[PDB]
């Protein structure tokens, strides 16, 4: 159960596990992104990718306006015909490994649409501060 | 009205920067093996998108002659040659004295090759045995200044030790694009009468450079970009006769060069494992080896060269003359081709005035007249000093056709003279840094600043 | 226009645009921060540098109290002897580009001011937050 | 047998043929997937995976 | 060569074969050396070859 107290759930432990339960200690995957150490220029190589991708996902990230490494609400209202599924139907019993398989299709757009919300929202806190 | 600092990210600014750039292949260029051709062994494969953009309302200045992008195209190529030579055969047991033989052709329009013979270290190192390969007379000299006519020397063996190029590693210049790291960006000039030196009025920015030939070439630029509209000529001071001066032309002038004759080659052993190929036969008739270019596109270009020379010279007509003379890879006109390297004469070309009085191409009496280049073979190669200099470039079978087509030319003003109304040019090959700068000019690499500061009237919220 | 809907600007498509038009759509420019893949080692050292330099770009930024990877304004108050220059002189028909050979003379103060300007607000902070 | 084809090389008599063994790992950012069932063919879906 | 103090040490003059530049076509040069830096070549009774 979620329940866990302290946390003992290793790396992956949530993968099969219900969406809820892997909401919850999220930083077990999250702190998992530092390793290694040098042989020759391929194991260097192998260093800097891992930097590039943790920079790639902070990035994205925060540009949407999520500074925290957990969950985030966000302004884009949501558009139903993606999956026109139900609460139970996507949350209770399925997981983020499986559901990766559905709207991963319609990531692309959503990158976009958090990304120009983003300055709609910056944009009037510029004035709104002005006005004040 | 108050106005407070106001901190901005994103911002589009930018200073001009120097940095290490990468190089991109196009698409097919890793069928093949490994360090052939080089592309696909220094670069990464090219995406072409996304394209071109056009920036709307900047201007820059655009400076060909101090851009760091053809001086780190030099060691590029220095250091990508040099890397290639590695594993190749060194040679080494060739430096004995060859005994050769006369011949017997008695024209002197057409040269021979002569046919020399040496002990070998066989395979098994000491049990020789005589062998004979054929030689082009450029990379053979007399072993001594003795009366003895029949002993001679490689070319090699007085100045530095050298090495076969490999069979599975080709010449031929796939075209490369230089791609810029992150944090930076490339501007390319759109203005299509750009002279080389002054304010771009039309500035726009590409992910990667388009494709540039590495095709080394003496006195004529081969294969590459051609004007946009009209003949532009480019030279840092024409006061000061000395700096070389880069023509640009919009249409090219053909040229085929082949060499008639059917060699057959030969192997010969060099130690254990490692064999060294050679010349061994040549069948049927020997011929000679030249290039064509139609006379009808010559008269005409070179006219049309004048007028756009005349501008920078006003004072005086204009005459073509030969190179200012000396060693053959000096004064002639060189280029590789298949893998044989040549050597043109090429003082049928530069020859002809003109005195802003064009001469007309209508009605081409004769489209198949010719004038004929008269052109060397050698095998022995100092293609860069200090790269690792001397490299044996070895036969190839059969025979070859060279065609290509000419893109501008490279010259140098001889000194004046009694202030005639008529002085001259001359060709002038040289350094290579000429040769890609030749089609580098459009490029700037610049560096993306995205942090400012600007006054505003908002303030922090507490 | 600025007007633009989905955004296709490319990378540096407001250079010689408005102050105005290049303060909006400046996710376009910071999320390109990034290229490249590595032979021998100078391209993997250029891999790095660009690390480098966006980590110094965000560190300062994030001491001046700039989570926000677009605008911010600050408690630093405006020193007018830098140009005594009007509003409409200054963002309506200039550009950023021709904006930085201004005041780039003036940021190495400025840097320091919002650098010691972070510190007289979050010190005081760390008290009300005690008093509360 | 050399001579012929190929120039050859002593091995030194400093290092040893016997395999020590080798642990591969993966870099940041990436897992290694056990296949923990016990009698799994080579090619099909794993009922038990363990990381 | 003569000296005959032992107060100063002299540099001992040998000579050699060398394989030139065209390698199988040798020619006897000559090099003066610190006796430090050379030693006799065997111990039969030839005082006059010596080896680096
Ligand atoms: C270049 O010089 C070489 C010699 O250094 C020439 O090779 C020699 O060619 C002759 C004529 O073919 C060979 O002689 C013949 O040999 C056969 C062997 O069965 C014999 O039956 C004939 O009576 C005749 O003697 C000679 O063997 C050959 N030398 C060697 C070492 O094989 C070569 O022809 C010359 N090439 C040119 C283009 O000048
Ligand atoms: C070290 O030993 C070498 C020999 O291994 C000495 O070189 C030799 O010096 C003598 C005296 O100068 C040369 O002899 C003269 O040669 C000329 C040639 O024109 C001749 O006309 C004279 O009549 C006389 O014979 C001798 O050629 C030379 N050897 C060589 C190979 O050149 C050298 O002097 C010795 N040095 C010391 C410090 O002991
Ligand atoms: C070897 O020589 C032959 C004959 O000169 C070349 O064959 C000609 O090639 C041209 C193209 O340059 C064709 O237009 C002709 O029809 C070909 N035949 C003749 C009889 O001229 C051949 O190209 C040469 N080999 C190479 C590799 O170029």
């Amino acid at each position: 159960a979620v329940g866990i107290g302290a946390v003992f759930l290793g790396f992956l432990g949530a993968a099969g596990s219900t969406m809820g339960a892997a909401s919850m200690t999220l930083t077990v995957q999250a702190r998992n992104l530092l390793s290694g150490t040098v042989w020759g220029i391929k194991q260097l190589q192998a260093r800097v990718l891992a930097v590039e991708r943790y920079l790639r996902d902070q990035q994205l990230l925060g540009i949407w306006g999520c500074s925290g490494k957990l969950i985030c609400c966000t302004n884009v209202p949501w558009n139903s015909s993606w999956s026109n599924r139900n609460l139970s139907e996507i949350w209770d019993n399925m997981t983020w490994l499986q559901w990766d398989k559905e709207i991963s299709n319609y990531t692309q757009i959503i990158y976009g649409l958090l990304e120009e919300s983003q300055n709609q929202q910056e944009k009037n806190e510029q004035d709104l501060l002005a006005l004040d | 009205e108050n106005l407070w600092v106001t901190v901005y990210y994103g911002v589009p600014v930018w200073k001009e920067a120097k940095t290490t750039l990468f190089c991109a292949s196009d698409a097919r260029a890793y069928e093949k093996e490994v360090h052939n051709v080089w592309a696909t062994h220094a670069c990464v494969p090219t995406d072409p998108s996304p394209q071109e953009l056009v920036l709307g309302n900047v201007t820059e200045n655009f400076n060909m002659w101090k851009n760091d992008m053809v001086d780190q195209m030099h060691e590029d190529i220095i250091s990508l040659w040099d890397q290639s030579l590695k594993p190749c055969v060194k040679l080494t047991p060739l430096c004995v004295t060859l005994i050769c033989s006369n011949a017997t052709v008695k024209n002197g329009t057409v040269e021979e090759m002569k046919n020399c013979s040496f002990n070998t270290t066989t395979e098994i190192r000491d049990k020789e045995k005589k062998e004979y390969a054929l030689f082009y007379k450029p990379d053979i000299v007399p072993l001594s200044e003795t009366n003895n006519t029949s002993e001679y020397r490689l070319i090699n063996c007085n100045t530095s030790a050298c090495t076969q190029a490999c069979p599975k590693v080709t010449f031929e210049p796939i075209p490369i694009h230089y791609c810029a790291p992150a944090g930076y960006a490339i501007l390319k000039c759109n203005d299509e009468t750009f002279n080389g030196t002054g304010p771009c009025s039309n500035v726009s920015t590409v992910q990667c450079t388009h494709g540039i030939r590495p095709v080394v070439s003496t006195q004529l630029l081969l294969n590459g970009s051609l004007a946009e509209k009209e003949i532009v000529i480019r030279s840092e001071n024409l006061t000061n006769n000395a700096k070389i001066i880069i023509v640009h032309l919009h249409t090219p002038v053909e040229i085929v060069c082949t060499r008639p004759n059917n060699n057959t080659r030969k192997s010969v052993r060099i130690g254990p494992g490692q064999t060294f190929y050679a010349t061994g036969d040549i069948i049927g008739d020997i011929k000679q080896a030249h290039c064509n270019i139609s006379e009808e596109k010559w008269n005409d270009t070179l006219q049309k060269v004048g007028i756009e020379l005349q501008k920078h010279f006003p004072n005086k007509t204009i005459k073509y003359n030969q190179s200012a003379g000396g060693d053959m890879e000096i004064t002639t006109h060189s280029f590789n081709c298949g893998g044989e390297f040549f050597y043109c004469n090429t003082s049928n070309l530069f020859n002809g005035t003109y005195n802003g009085t064009y001469i007309s191409t209508n009605s081409s009496a004769n489209s198949t007249s010719t004038i004929t280049l008269q052109c060397r073979i050698k095998q022995i190669i100092n293609m860069w000093q200090g790269v690792g200099r001397c490299m044996y470039a070895p036969p190839i079978a059969g025979n070859i056709t060279c065609r290509s087509n000419i893109t501008g030319l490279l010259l140098t003003r001889d000194g004046g003279t009694n202030s005639n109304e008529t002085e001259t040019f001359r060709p002038a090959g040289g350094d290579m840094r000429d040769n890609w700068r030749s089609e580098l000019y459009k490029y700037k690499v610049v560096k993306i600043e995205p942090l400012g500061v600007a006054p505003t009237r908002c303030k922090r919220r507490v």
